[PDB]
């Protein structure tokens, strides 16, 4: 005999955890506080070219 | 699909070859299940600066 | 704001020892011997503010 097995159909299913993510208010806000300030910090390099 | 050569032999009297080639039809488990979508707005104000 | 969730997977192949018959004598001819494919997935959510 000689069988062909295609690798697109012997493969298991996508688990659950494909679903989307969950986040807090208290992350939210400590990732905004992060990002402005490397905003603000990052705004003092560009003077540097006065 | 999946073919094969059922080369069988008489008895003890001649000693003849044979092939006899003959296929039989394989299922297999369903193919992937390709998504692609994307949603976005539709357009709110054409300012450039603001 | 955004929120990322990456999935990434490999595959094998793992045949079984042999084919052993009730009183005959069989064997085997070629195999992969190596890998298969490589699945994977992506998600992206975000919302713009002012």
């Amino acid at each position: 005999h000689s069988r062909e097995v295609d690798c697109e159909r012997f493969i298991g299913p996508v688990p659950s955890s494909f679903t989307d993510p969950k986040v807090t208010s208290a992350q939210w806000k400590f990732l905004e506080d992060m990002a402005d300030m490397k905003a603000l910090a990052d705004l003092n390099k560009s003077l540097v070219n006065l | 699909l999946e073919e094969h050569y059922y080369s069988r032999k008489t008895c003890g009297s001649g000693g003849g070859l044979s092939v006899q080639r003959t296929g039989y039809p394989q299922t297999d488990p369903p193919v992937f299940k390709a998504v692609n979508s994307f949603e976005r707005a539709p357009l709110i104000v054409g300012d450039h600066v603001h | 704001r955004r929120t990322t969730c990456e999935l990434v997977g490999c595959t094998r192949f793992y045949p079984r020892t042999v084919s052993p018959p009730s009183g005959w004598f069989a064997r085997w001819k070629d195999f992969p011997d190596g890998s298969l494919s490589e699945v994977s997935g992506l998600r992206r959510t975000d919302i713009r503010s002012v």
